[PDB]
């Protein structure tokens, strides 16, 4: 049960990171186009 | 700008939650090997 | 079986976070430098 | 800058797929504890 | 055993990329303010 | 910029360090599951 439960925590984290990975792609197109 | 600071203050509390929950939670398991 | 399946998708997708975190630090390193 | 864009695309489609896929056995392996 | 180890690899790996996606973040703002 | 380029890599060859040691460990795990 904890394996099972821990497995849930970690898929969890991986998307928490995952959105915040989309946010500093983002971030960074704008800077390109306001750098172009 | 200020949107983008939100959600990344809104996940980055998320991910921190995730992670102190997942650290106690590693720690029971391995006690629970035993 | 259904949890070390479960590892292997964590762990291909933490592969593949990683390659986007190494994108988004290459990005941001090219921007660094024409803004210098 | 392109390469980038194209590199970028192919690995979040790649973990979007991982991800719905951990999703589905995350249920799958929650159902079978019991 | 191999199990919680993994689980253990992989609540690691997770926490050093959260460590470069603040890193990335960081550069971010950084390279924002310098624009602005 | 100089210290944000050394944590960094130090991050990184952990991050790499933990994803190897990650796929030889989940090899053994399919092979001791037979």
């Amino acid at each position: 049960s904890g394996i099972v439960q821990q497995q849930n925590n970690l898929l969890r984290a991986i998307e928490a990171q995952q959105h915040l990975l989309q946010l500093t792609v983002w971030g960074i197109k704008q800077l390109q186009a306001r750098i172009l | 700008w200020m949107e983008w600071d939100r959600e990344i203050n809104n996940y980055t509390s998320l991910i921190h939650s995730l992670i102190e929950e997942a650290q106690n939670q590693q720690e029971k398991n391995e006690q629970e090997l035993l």
